[PDB]
């Protein structure tokens, strides 16, 4: 009985409505579908074992007619709030079982919530976010399809010229799954930071997403400090070889690795790191020297330089000091 | 509000 309710607001929510003469029963109907999202919002958050089998393709089905729209090149914002406010809940809800869900939460869903990444709307893409985030721990045999499909919007991203909006919002989400990586790092998984990860620093719109991909850099050599060598030596090859503001972007990158940074794989690349350091601190912008020499203010790399004074002291200072 | 780590598995 209030099942069959339910499945009826859902349903009612799949109608998409339109009056050109009619401004006061256009306002009518948006009401009314608001009202019966947030009266549904309100049920599956705060009443248990209201979540049975039947309504699971109910509620994928009327998040898919809603959302899975041709993009412009939005203005119903109150109603997709609600939407993908109601489908986090759905999805966040303890009687959510994945084994009933997996039969409509497919490829093509995935697929198809991936297109709405490209939005312009940041409100937006901070609730797929979120949503794709949910569907990748709760569904483990789609995690391999997901991770996939990511790494194809990077290679378009930096080998192709498909400009993407939601870079930043991906990356998030991969520093969330890294972080919780296995012990040994499949080979998968070093490729990927490699061939992907770097070469995203060489992209000309890197300020956008620069500090969601700092940290998944950052992430992977928390894991293995094996990686701390190629990592290194390839920001020093897509560093901004002319002097410029952007500089400070690397600079920050670069001190976020030392911070987490094994002693051991430090001198490995001490020597390439403060050549590069040195040019920095000679800047002719004074924000990037400003930048390079906050490094001193961080104890952790005292104790690094300190410790590696024979080496590092002739390259910063060779006024001062001889090799 | 980050978010939350995500353990690999296998399936």
């Amino acid at each position: 009985d209030q099942e069959k309710l339910f499945i009826q607001k859902l349903r009612q929510c799949c109608v998409l409505f339109d009056f050109v003469s009619d401004p006061l029963s256009d306002l009518k109907w948006k009401e009314v579908k608001r009202a019966a999202l947030s009266e549904m919002v309100e049920y599956i958050t705060h009443n248990r074992n209201v979540i049975t089998e039947p309504i699971y393709p109910e509620v994928v089905h009327m998040f898919a007619v809603n959302m899975f729209r041709t993009l412009p090149p939005e203005a119903a914002w109150p109603h997709l709030q609600l939407v993908y406010e109601f489908f986090l809940r759905f999805l966040e809800s303890p009687d959510f079982q994945p084994n009933i869900a997996k039969k409509y939460i497919d490829q093509k869903f995935v697929l198809q919530l991936l297109e709405l990444f490209d939005s312009e709307d940041p409100r937006e893409r901070d609730f797929l976010k979120t949503t794709l985030h949910r569907i990748y721990g709760k569904f483990l045999g789609l995690r391999a399809y997901i991770r996939k499909q990511i790494n194809n919007i990077f290679y378009r991203f930096i080998y192709e010229t498909e400009h993407h909006n939601g870079i930043a919002e991906l990356l998030e989400i991969l520093g969330s799954i890294i972080n919780g990586f296995a012990l040994p790092l499949k080979e998968e998984h070093k490729i990927f930071l490699l061939k992907v990860l770097l070469p995203l620093h060489k992209v000309k719109s890197l300020s956008v997403y620069h500090p969601q991909l700092a940290y998944c850099v950052v992430q992977f050599l928390e894991k293995d400090s094996t990686l701390t060598e190629p990592v290194v030596m390839a920001l020093l090859k897509y560093w901004p070889k002319t002097h410029s503001p952007k500089e400070v972007m690397f600079l920050n990158e670069l001190e976020e690795i030392l911070d987490v940074i094994e002693p051991s794989e430090f001198v490995k690349i001490m020597e390439p790191l403060f050549r590069q350091l040195a040019k920095c601190v000679s800047s002719p912008h004074f924000q990037v020297a400003e930048r390079a020499l906050y490094y001193w203010n961080n104890e952790y790399i005292m104790s690094l330089i300190s410790d590696n004074a024979a080496k590092i002291l002739p390259i910063m200072f060779p006024s001062l000091y001889r090799n | 509000k980050k978010l939350s780590p995500i353990i690999e598995d296998d399936r």
